[PDB]
Order: structure tokens, then sequence, then C-alpha cells
């Protein structure tokens, strides 16, 4: 069959998507290993049988809603290539913001950073990348997340990062970092989003927090205290609506210099405080 | 008796330079030495019109960005969804051409035709001597075809616009980005973060001052699209202090008529009965001429 043909076909039976052509083009690229432009400039190309069959399986999934990054297994974050899997979350663009705000605060002097619920290793990696003079430490509860994280770390060649498997701080028993970053689960067990989107195929282990999606964020700002160096920062990502909320637990818990930066979707994504 | 004035200056400067190049010298003997490598061809000729088709020395009107890589975008205008459809054709034609001579063509933003085309589409072509070779392609391109969405067979005139900026070493960019710019999101709205996950990220950047607008979207990291966008804003900026400079080859540049199969560069009164060829990637039976042409203009 023809690249141009397949693309035409798939896009059809893929209308329920928010980006059919793209979904299409990506898949076709993935299988054939030819870029977007090629596919566009040369739709006369035939597909070897395999390709057509391989393209087929992946397509069914995607009709059942399975995320694209789940099908191709990769995701870029901070211009850094991360392997992802339904073992954790697919690193989001807004999360890049957390990282941005955290890069400023970081002390001009080499230091140690902690990443709670690192997941794929997104945040931790991007940082240990920017600050090769700092020792970051990413921990995760699910044992599989720990591995994807280590797998990325290897593939990426970043060595000033260290992955562990604690439940928030258990394994950290006795350490204090300059800055503590964390995008924990902050979705309500029953937010209508869980209902729709690729987010149907993502784990609750990483999606749902308790107390109406606020359980973890708080338990962390609480814990974080006993682990931050003098005036070190603690910054968390949260839901678009948990703006004022998170701000308070931050003040109530006793955090100096509270603040709430906004991402490019002009939502409220990162809340950052300090401590003494 | 006028241009010879030039030679009797160069032949002079070369002689002058060929000397310093024989004294105890280090450092930037590079800049100076290189000049010699230049004044040498121009000089070797004058020293003959004197020692003697006297090949009119065309070695005088220098150029700049010519070799730099280039950004190229196709915009849809006049005509219904017909035009965006030709945005496609045009863009293929270029990429089909950029490949024939192994250039790196890479998209950085696309606008799916409301029915199968491109409102926008902007590639980043790469290879040596790019800009100085597609610049002329800037301007307006007009089609007169008989749409497949028509059977009565009457031709339909639609048109597209084409911008062909230059690739500035992003390692040269003027860090034109304090707070003097507004980085926005395509998402007409959204909850973002965890709640939703789309297959690709789209950024947008507006230059508060000059008001320039740039945007991008692909399956990659936001970090990348943005930074990618920063590079196009720059090329878009430098594309102002060039259009500032006042036959200086939308302004109908060409017209592509299929019932006739002809293509015509209004700009140089050249019409060729080779539309097939031009649509498949043969843009040299056109770029070449408008080139020698833009040449003679300079030879005055
Ligand atoms: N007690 C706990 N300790 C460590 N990680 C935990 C945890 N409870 C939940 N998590 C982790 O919380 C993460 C939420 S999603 C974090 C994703 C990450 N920012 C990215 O961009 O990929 C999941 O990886 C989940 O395994």
């Amino acid at each position: 069959m023809e690249y141009q043909h397949w693309l035409r076909e798939a896009i059809s039976q893929l209308q329920a998507s928010e980006s059919p052509r793209r979904d299409a083009e990506i898949l076709l690229e993935h299988v054939t290993g030819r870029g977007r432009t090629f596919i566009l400039a040369f739709g006369e190309t035939q597909l070897t049988d395999e390709q057509c069959q391989q393209l087929d399986a992946l397509l069914t999934r995607r009709r059942d809603g399975e995320p694209i990054a789940h099908l191709t297994g990769v995701r870029e974050f901070w211009s850094l290539p991360l392997f992802v899997s339904p073992a954790t979350l697919i690193p989001r663009p807004d999360t890049e913001c957390l990282v941005e705000q955290a890069l400023a605060r970081l002390p001009e002097q080499p230091c140690r950073i902690l990443d709670l619920g690192t997941g794929t290793g997104a945040i931790a990696l991007a940082l240990a990348s920017e600050r090769p003079d700092c020792e970051i430490i990413a921990v995760d509860r699910m044992p599989d997340a720990v591995s994807l994280a280590q797998r990325n770390a290897q593939h990426l060649a970043i060595k000033n990062i260290h992955i562990l498997q604690s439940d928030w701080f258990s394994a950290l028993a006795g350490q204090q970092f300059a800055m503590i970053v964390s995008n924990p689960p902050y979705i309500d067990e029953q937010d209508p989003h869980l209902q729709q989107g690729d987010v149907r195929f993502e784990p609750l282990t990483a999606l749902v927090a308790a107390d109406s999606g606020m359980a973890d964020i708080v338990h962390i700002i609480e814990q974080s205290r006993n682990a931050l160096v003098s005036g070190g920062f603690l910054l968390l990502e949260h839901g678009w609506q948990q703006g004022e909320a998170v701000r308070q637990a931050f003040i109530l818990a006793g955090y100096h210099d509270v603040e709430t930066c906004r991402d490019y979707g002009d939502n409220e994504r990162v809340t950052l405080g300090r401590y003494y | 008796a006028k241009l010879e004035a030039l030679h009797e200056r160069h032949e002079e400067v070369q002689a002058l330079l060929g000397d310093a190049q024989t004294i105890a010298d280090q450092e930037r003997f590079r800049a100076l030495s290189r000049e010699y490598a230049q004044l040498s061809d121009v000089s070797r000729c004058f020293t003959d019109w004197q020692q003697v088709q006297q090949l009119q020395v065309l070695l005088l009107p220098k150029d700049p960005d010519d070799e730099r890589n280039a950004f190229l975008e196709v915009r849809a205008g006049t005509g219904g969804d017909e035009a965006a459809l030709f945005a496609g054709d045009l863009f293929r034609m270029y990429s089909r051409y950029a490949e024939a001579r192994r250039w790196r063509v890479e998209i950085m933003s696309a606008s799916e035709g409301e029915h199968g085309g491109y409102k926008e589409i902007i590639a980043k072509i790469s290879g040596d001597g790019v800009y100085g070779r597609l610049k002329f392609e800037s301007g307006g391109h007009r089609v007169q075809r008989v749409p497949a969405t028509e059977s009565q067979g009457r031709i339909h005139t639609s048109a597209c616009t084409v911008a062909v900026m230059p690739e500035l070493p992003d390692a040269e960019l003027p860090d034109v980005n304090p707070a003097d710019l507004r980085i926005d999101t395509f998402r007409s709205s959204g909850a973002g973060g965890q709640h939703v996950n789309t297959t690709d990220s789209a950024i947008r950047i507006t230059h508060l001052p000059t008001g320039i607008v740039v945007e991008c979207q692909d399956e990659r990291s936001q970090h990348k699209n943005k930074a990618k966008a920063l590079s196009v804003l720059g090329a878009r900026i430098h594309a102002a202090e060039m259009a500032k400079r006042q036959r200086r080859n939308s302004d109908r540049n060409r017209t592509y008529n299929f019932p006739q199969g002809r293509v015509t560069d209004h700009r140089i009164n050249l019409t060729l009965y080779r539309l097939d060829e031009v649509m498949e990637g043969k843009l040299d039976m056109l770029i070449e001429p408008i080139i020698q042409e833009h040449q003679a203009d300079q030879l005055a």
C-alpha cells in the first residue's frame, strides 16, 4: 500500500482523536522510520507487508484510545528523550515549568536535590542535566517506575543522578537537600477528566491523590520540612484549580516566601515556598 | 575608463597585501591572508586585459547570507480551500527539490487545510548555498486549475504566499527576549498538567515590540518547540532589517496554469511549457534564470 494511502485510511477510522493526521503521521514514521517530511514528499512509497501489519496493530490500539507515546514508547521533555510506559505518567509540557521555576531558585553553589515521585525521571533528569555540579536524587514508590527512571538515566548518560524506591521519604531517612521538587498525584479520585483522554490508560498510582486529589501534596509539604537545608525551597506541581488551596497549606504548614507561578497554558501549575 | 578605476585599485591593493604577507607576522594573519586569497582572482584578470571574449569581470558585487541555511513558509490566501490545497503542492515541489540535492528539510509548524491543505507550513531547509538559491521564491504564487470538486470543468484561480528568510547562527541571536515577548499556548483552553495528555505540544511567541508573531508544534518537548520558536522569531526579526533596505527582485511572482501546463515568472518575462517538471521538484529551470538576471541588474 501507499504511505499516502494508509495515512488517508487511518485518519478516517481515527476521527475520535484530537489529532488524527498527526497520530497518523507519527505512527507511520515510527514503523517505516521515515520522517514527516519524507512521508509528505513521497506518498508513492509502498509498505512492505510487515510494516502494514505492524502499522495495523498499533492503529487498533490507538482506536481503543491508547496514547501515542504509549505506542511508540518515547517522550521528549526538556529536549531530552525519555522512554515512557503505563508504569507511570507520560511527562507533560506544563511539568517543564516546574523545572524552569526550580532552576532559578537553585543555589549558585553546587548542592544536592531531591525529586519525589520522579516517575520516568523527567524533572530529575532535566535538572541533573542543567546542573552537572549538583547531585540529584529521585525516588519512587512503584518499583517499575524506579527502573524506567534508571533506564532513561542510562540511555541518557547522565551520571549525577541517583534513583531509589522510597515511599516519599522512608529511604531518605536522614538527608537534607538544598531544593526539594515534586509533581505528585493531584487528581481527585473522581474528576471528570479521569473519564476521558489518553489519561484513561495512565496509572492511578500516579494520577490519584486522596482527599479529593489533595492528599499527597499536603503530606509532602508537611514532611518536606524535616529535610530542607536552611531556607531551602520546596516546590510542587498541582491541579489548575488547586491554586489558592496549595498556597494555604504552604502558609499554614509554615512556609516563608510562598508563591504560585503559572505555565504557558496560563494556568496555575507550580506553588513554591521556603523554610526555616 | 570608469570600472578600470576599480582594478587599478585592487591590482594595487593586492600588490600592497602580497607584501605584508612576507614580514615577521603572526596572530590574525588569517583575516589578511584570506583577503589575498580574494584579491588574487580579481587581480589575475586585470593583469591580463593589460597584457593583452574579454570576460567582463563579474567578480565585484559581493553577497552575504547566500550560503546560510533557510526557513521557508507557505501561506494560503486568495481562493477557497482551493488555495490551501496548492499550499501543499507548492511545499511538496520545494521539498521534492530540496531532496534532489540532499538538503535537510524539516517542518516546524503546520496548519491542516480546513479540508486538506495548509494555511501555513514552514520548513527549515539545510545545505550549503540555500538562501541565496530560494530567496527569489519569495512573494506570491498563483494557480489556475480545474478543481476535482468541480466537473463542469471551469478553471479556478487561487493563490499562495511564500516567505524565504535566512538561517542566522542561533549562536548569533541577539537574546532579544527579556520580558519583551509573550509566550502563549495554542490550547484554546485546557486543564493541562495531569488531567490531559495530547500527542504533541504547541507553543507560540509574540514580540511585544515590533509585534512579530511566531509559533510551532510537533510531537516533541515543549522545551524544544519553544527554543525552536525562539530561532524563528529571530529569523523573522532579521527579516525586518532587510526588508527595511530601500528591479529589486504578496506580489504575483509566478503563475501556474495547468490546462496549459505552463509556469511563468512575471518578474523576468519567462514562461516555460514545463509545469509537470516544475511541480515535481525541477526548480532550476527557473531559479537559474532569475539568478543570472538578478546578476546583470547588479552589473550596473
Ligand atoms: N509514596 C510515594 N513515594 C514515591 N513516589 C510516589 C509515591 N506515591 C506515588 N508516587 C509516584 O507519584 C508519581 C506521580 S506522576 C510523576 C510524574 C513525573 N513528574 C513525570 O513527568 O513523569 C508516580 O510516578 C508514582 O509512582
